[PDB]
């Protein structure tokens, strides 16, 4: 965990490391393209405009 | 070490509340029958 700090490890190779720019904020639509968080949570709704 | 799961199901469409068809299984058919009835200008309204 490192905030506002650039940061070295042991292991050079910088590929095989990982980095997130998260946030944890913001709810969102299920969909696809979106890799599941492991919380895999139902935290809310919404309801659909527009009704026939 | 890499490894992915996907799943997949399938729900009711939302407009399906409206599009929506039924399966009936029906039988034993009965009658009702609406009658008008005069005798001796007595008119009379019945159903049975
Ligand atoms: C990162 O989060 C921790 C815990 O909330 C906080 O103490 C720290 O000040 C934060 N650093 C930032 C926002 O740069
Ligand atoms: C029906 O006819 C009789 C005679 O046949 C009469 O006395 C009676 O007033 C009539 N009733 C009506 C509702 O017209």
């Amino acid at each position: 965990i490192v905030s506002t700090r650039t940061k070295m490890n042991g292991c050079t190779k910088a590929k095989q490391c990982i980095a997130y720019k998260r946030d944890q904020t913001k709810w969102v639509f299920n969909s696809p393209d979106l890799i599941r968080h492991t919380d895999h949570s139902v935290q809310g709704k919404l309801h659909i405009p527009f009704r026939l | 070490e890499n490894t992915q799961l996907s799943e997949a199901y399938v729900e009711f469409a939302p407009d399906c509340t409206i599009d929506h068809a039924v399966a009936l299984k029906v039988h034993t058919a009965a009658l009702k029958v609406g009658l008008r009835i005069v005798y001796g200008n007595t008119t009379a309204r019945l159903d049975t």
